[PDB]
RNA sequence: GUUCCUGCCGAAGUAGAGUUAAGGUGCCGGAAUACACGCUCAUCAGA
RNA sequence: AAAUUGUUGAAAGGGAAGGGCAUUUGAUCAGACAUGGUGUCACUGGGCCAGCAUCAGUUUUGGUGGCAGGAUAAAUCCAUAGGAAUGUAGCUUGCCUCGGUAAGUAUUAUAGCCUGUGGGAAUACUGCCAGCUGGGACUGAGGACUGCGACGUAAGUCAAGGAUGCUGGCAUAAUGGUUAUAUGCCGCCCGUCUUGAAA
């Protein structure tokens, strides 16, 4: 039965097993709001975005080095 | 022969799988399991590693820890007791 | 042949802080208890319960009721422990006690003499 | 280090000079004297066959005094069935 | 627990104009000094009127046997209420010492008559020193010349799951 | 004021256990609660 | 302690006798119940027949098999195991019959029913339930009997050969010497 | 009639280790089919 | 348009289709150190894992040492006068299986015993120890230093405001997932109810 008891500890709480926090992008402005944080965090590239720009994102993401939750989402499946 | 240990059966669980209960062939009292703790439990080809802890009950069965539980389905198992770590 | 509670009934202490000494009973407090002493075992004079004890064989001459002097000095005179060490039930228990007190080395002297 | 140095004799066994950890030993109550071989030279560092003919001469020596010991330290030990550790008297 | 038996005194307090009271001895058996001391006020206020506000206690001591070696026989008074009325008993026990036969009446009444301790109330053990006056029946079966009786209930556990031999 | 800076004691269950079967009886009947006088020296050590 | 545990049926209670047989095959062991026919169960025949008529297999070695089953968790995989385990027969069937069968003291009738207590054997009840095979396995029982005496001859004279050797094994130096110095 | 989830205050919590009350130690089920007494097996035995 | 009915086609199965459980055999997928450096395959530093050592917290279990109290335990032991029966040693009487039998005094003798009572103590129990030493189990929380300390001639060191050190191995692996048959065991109309759960 859900309670507060079981609540996670503050220091791993939000964390991927990666050890990453997932933080939503949808462009690449936003993406280049996560240019240092690569340690702690990592994009995770919106649903409604387009196949044309989903590529951009993956390059400038790879060109600032940080970490993608979802690649090859829509360019590839599963 | 070449046997340097006990061959011991698993009873059950703690009742929690983390613990499992093991009977020792020729202990009748826990006097007698109080020797056998801290020694190496090894469940058998793949191996599962583990620990005799304390006793259990007054017939000489004993409490034991494994790295990864026990599946449930060794409850009659043969289950080997070694004598390292000697404290003899 | 028949083992009776009696006064001058030796007996063997099974379980208790004797751990197996031989006692003799002097006096029969009734049918479950009896008061025992074993002055050449070391045992203290007490009463105890038949139940922990257990009967043996040998009997020897004893006033009842006495004293644990007495006692000592009759069980001198039976020599009862001579005696016990004669019967096959006090080889065994020497026998056990002597097969645990043997050492791996010893063990292993055993099974060479065995070939 | 804290790893127990031992010697068959290889002679006797064929066990050489090896570390062996000491919680993974039981220890038997029954001694020699190892005043005969004087076993100062090899160390640790010296672990990372005359020296253990000459271990093995000393030792020998004083095994030959005590009777039997000398087959006893050649045999292995088992446990057989109906032999229970905690009463065993090692 | 294992019985003790204790020696209790008390004066129960002097007052203005009044000398030092006389001391009320008594012999309790209880496990420990401090239930002897409460049995003790418990059976004073039967007595006579009194309190522990009221009096004070002088001194506990324990008492051992005197010889705990000899086998003697015991007359034990017993007095407690089957819940509506209360009535008196008397019980010959044969044993070493006092607090032992104590603790076999106490086992013995509570085996036959749903009793506890608190019910239960002690009037006085007295030792016989001569056999001939032991009136009981049962406890006059051991005193016989010779005695002589096989062990009963011979048959002990197994032990073991499975026999073999039978 | 000292006994007052004290903190209330936070005792662990006895170790050995509480003794009798049955502890909601007054001492001298035979249970727990009560005052037990030098007893409580037994109990509190194997408390604490 | 051996690899396979012949329990007779003889004397005992199907209670306590398959409570100790569930107990042992949950732990492992391999045991197999012979001679059910004769189980006892305490009570009157009538109470017991009613019983098993309120249940309503009519043989006394599925009566047993349901009353272990009792035990045992059947609808758990361990349970099943444990039921694969056990071996059930009415008579001693091959290859048994060379075979000495322990008792439980702790199921026997003897030692656990009071003397002038009303009891009742496993087969009158089967029988009188409708188990149409008492009469088959009684006549083989007797021959197994017969069978029994002349092995106990044999026995007996292997005891005075066993005897005999021991004699011989006394005479000897070497165990004389070995038990003085030591065991 | 009930009233998305969690938490909080108040008349008359999560996980590891140990201890323990109430209870229990034939098996399902973890614990002595341990001991020691008195009883009772009744066609209402007695859980 | 749902809901519903009928013909045709595919598949499975058995009288229902049907599940859950166990075993069996297979098929198929994922499974790093891209270890930082040096040396002419060798050594060294980091990270994962396994063991050990030395610590810290929590408790569990032993063994063993010292000390105080009691009626300075009480017993016992040796003394010790008096007393008795469960009446020894004997004598006496009757009869006697020719050795045992029966009971009158008999108070210690070819047994012993109980009280008063002297000495010496021991042990038991209770209690204390900022007394030693052994085996277990769970926890390793914190992340420059600061404090109370301990010892060190001193310098410094430490078990002192939360774990560090040593040894070994460290991958086509360790293994993990999915899926399919055959074999047998159990269940098997539905609701409620029920124990902890089918029933
Ligand atoms: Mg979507
Ligand atoms: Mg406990
Ligand atoms: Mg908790
Ligand atoms: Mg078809
Ligand atoms: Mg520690
Ligand atoms: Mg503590
Ligand atoms: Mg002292
Ligand atoms: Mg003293
Ligand atoms: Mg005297
Ligand atoms: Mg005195
Ligand atoms: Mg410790």
């Amino acid at each position: 039965q859900p309670k507060i008891g079981y609540g996670s500890n503050k220091k791993t709480k939000f964390l991927s097993p990666s050890g990453h926090k997932t933080f939503l992008v949808a462009n690449v402005k936003d993406l280049e709001t996560l240019t240092m944080h690569t340690k702690t965090y990592a994009a995770e590239i919106a649903h409604n975005i387009s196949a044309k720009n989903r590529v951009v994102i993956l390059a400038r993401a790879k060109a600032l080095g940080i970490k993608v939750t979802n690649p090859k989402g829509r360019l590839a499946l599963e | 022969s070449h046997r340097l240990y006990v061959k011991g059966k698993h009873l059950s669980y703690q009742r929690n799988p983390n613990v499992s209960l093991i009977k020792i062939e020729g202990v009748a009292t826990p006097q007698d399991a109080q020797f056998y703790l801290g020694k190496r439990i090894a469940y058998v080809i793949r191996v599962m590693w583990g620990k005799v802890t304390r006793t259990h009950g007054n017939s000489g069965v004993v409490r034991a820890t494994f790295r990864n539980n026990l599946p449930a389905k060794t409850f009659g198992a043969s289950v080997r007791i070694f004598l390292y770590p000697s404290n003899i | 042949n028949w083992r009776l509670v009696e006064v001058g009934r030796v007996v063997l202490i099974k379980k208790g802080q004797s751990a197996g000494k031989l006692a003799a009973i002097v006096e029969i407090i009734d049918q479950k208890k009896v008061l025992i002493d074993g002055p050449k075992a070391g045992v203290p004079r007490q009463a105890i319960n038949l139940g922990q004890v257990v009967l043996t064989p040998l009997t020897f001459a004893l006033p009842r009721g006495a004293r644990t002097a007495t006692v000592s000095k009759k069980w001198a005179a039976a020599a009862v422990c001579e005696k016990w060490a004669a019967s096959s039930w006090a080889k065994k228990i020497a026998q056990r006690e002597r097969r645990a007190a043997l050492t791996d080395f010893e063990r292993f002297q055993v099974m060479v003499l065995r070939k | 280090d804290n790893t127990l140095l031992i010697s068959g004799p290889f002679k006797v066994n064929g066990v050489p000079l090896r570390r062996v950890n000491a919680r993974y030993v039981i220890a038997t109550s029954t001694k020699v004297s190892v005043e005969g071989v004087n076993v100062e030279k090899f160390n640790v560092e010296y672990f990372a066959v005359e020296d253990q003919k000459v271990v093995d001469k000393a030792l020998i020596a004083e095994i030959k005094k005590t009777p039997l010991l000398k087959q006893y330290l050649s045999a292995s030990f088992s446990l057989k069935n109906g032999d229970k550790p905690h009463m065993l008297k090692f | 627990a294992h019985f003790k038996e204790y020696q209790v005194i008390g004066r129960r307090l002097p007052t203005e104009s009044v000398p030092e009271p006389k001391l009320f001895r008594m012999r309790i058996f209880a496990s420990n000094e401090v239930i002897a001391k409460s049995r003790y006020w418990y059976f004073l206020q039967k007595l006579h009127k009194v309190k522990k506000a009221s009096g004070e206690i002088v001194s506990i001591n324990q008492i051992n046997e005197a010889h705990p070696t000899k086998v003697k026989n015991f007359g034990v008074w017993v007095r407690y209420d089957s819940r509506s009325g209360t009535h008196n008993m008397y019980k010959e026990i044969r044993d070493v010492s006092r607090v032992a036969a104590v603790e076999t009446l106490y086992q013995d009444m509570a085996a036959r008559h749903r009793a506890r301790f608190r019910s239960i109330h002690i009037l006085k053990v007295a030792e016989i020193e001569k056999t001939a006056d032991v009136k009981r029946q049962y406890v006059k079966q051991f005193l016989t010349k010779d005695l002589k009786f096989p062990l009963p209930h011979r048959v002990q556990k197994s032990t073991k799951t499975f026999s073999y031999k039978r | 004021q000292a006994n007052n800076f004290l903190w209330p004691f936070k005792l662990s269950n006895p170790s050995g256990g509480w003794g009798v079967p049955r502890k909601f009886k007054h001492f001298i009947q035979g249970g727990s609660f009560g005052n037990r006088e030098e007893f409580i020296n037994k109990l509190v050590k194997s408390m604490n | 302690v051996e690899p396979v545990v012949v329990i007779d049926g003889k004397g005992h209670l199907v209670g306590r006798l398959a409570s100790v047989v569930a107990k042992q095959l949950l732990n492992g062991q391999k045991i197999v119940v012979v001679r059910a026919e004769e189980l006892n169960i305490s009570g009157e025949f009538f109470r017991n027949k009613l019983k098993y008529h309120d249940f309503l297999f009519r043989a006394p070695s599925r009566i047993f098999y349901k009353a272990l089953r009792g035990m045992v968790s059947h609808k758990t995989a361990r349970g099943k195991a444990a039921l694969e385990r056990l071996k059930v027969f009415e008579g001693i069937p091959p290859p048994y019959d060379k075979k000495k069968r322990v008792v439980v003291p702790q199921a026997l009738r003897v030692l656990r029913l009071k003397p002038g207590r009303k009891y009742t054997t496993l087969g009158k009840l089967s029988t009188s339930v409708g188990w149409k095979y008492e009469d088959v396995v009684a006549k083989l029982e007797a021959k197994r009997k017969v069978s029994s005496a002349e092995y106990y001859a044999k026995k007996r004279a292997f005891t005075k050969k066993v005897a005999s050797a021991n004699a011989t094994a006394a005479e000897s130096d070497v165990a004389k010497q070995l038990a003085a110095l030591g065991y």
